[PDB]
């Protein structure tokens, strides 16, 4: 498992082209999340 | 010793976390090769996980990472999908939860949208998709996501293409 860059305690990556995509993040500790709700689902298919 | 307990949907927590699943999902490029085709989830189960030692340690490095940051954990709630949801919620995130072949390292990832997510239920790429239809876009098999509270502190910005 990698490292933080020095200096920061996570990465962000902002897509750049798709002006819809929303941000994903990474961290390198398993301490810095905590799983607060577990959704079960399915998906829809389409009308 | 996590126990989960079940949020009712008439619960105002329960609407909330709905919405923010519901209202995250878009379009992929793949057109949806890795997690399906669809533009909505029918949501069968919202549970809160309670597990008092993985509070703390999370808590504590929240503390940490604030301090080193002008009193700004910086926290979001955010969703990652995995085939080892159910490791998560006993043991806690660690390393086997990590993306080695990750863009931005090797860590755990988290996404905004909760279909993108969505697209690692069941592995890289959607893997080989449901493991009773091997189907990627399956309708019927039930999916399990994580919505949880981030800590990150400073964040190094990556643009990315
Ligand atoms: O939720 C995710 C899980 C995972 C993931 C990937 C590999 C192994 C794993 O246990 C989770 O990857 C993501 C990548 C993203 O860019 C955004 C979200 C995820
Ligand atoms: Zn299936």
């Amino acid at each position: 498992m990698a490292h933080s860059p020095p200096g920061h305690h996570s990465v962000t990556g902002r897509p750049s082209v798709n002006g819809l995509a929303l941000a994903e993040y990474v961290i390198y500790r398993g301490e810095q999340a905590y799983p607060e709700y577990l959704i079960t689902y399915q998906i829809m298919r389409p009308e | 010793g996590t126990i989960l307990i079940d949020l009712s949907p008439d619960d105002k927590e329960f609407q909330s976390v709905e919405e923010e699943m519901q209202s995250t999902v878009r379009e992929h490029r793949d057109g949806g090769h890795a997690g399906g085709i669809f533009n909505r989830y029918n949501i069968l189960k919202i549970q809160k996980v309670c597990n008092k030692k993985l509070w703390e340690r999370y808590t504590h490095r929240r503390k940490e990472v604030s301090e080193e940051n002008h009193n700004h954990a910086n926290e979001r709630m955010l969703f990652h999908g995995s085939p080892f949801v159910n490791a998560i919620i006993h043991k806690g995130f660690d390393e086997r939860h990590a993306y080695i072949g990750g863009m931005f390292g090797a860590g755990i990832y988290f996404a905004e949208n909760s279909s993108k997510s969505n697209q690692y239920v069941y592995g890289i790429g959607g893997g080989t998709g449901c493991p009773v239809h091997k189907d990627r876009s399956c309708y019927i098999c039930h999916r399990q996501l994580l919505f949880c509270r981030v800590t990150l502190g400073k964040s190094f910005l990556q643009f990315s293409a």
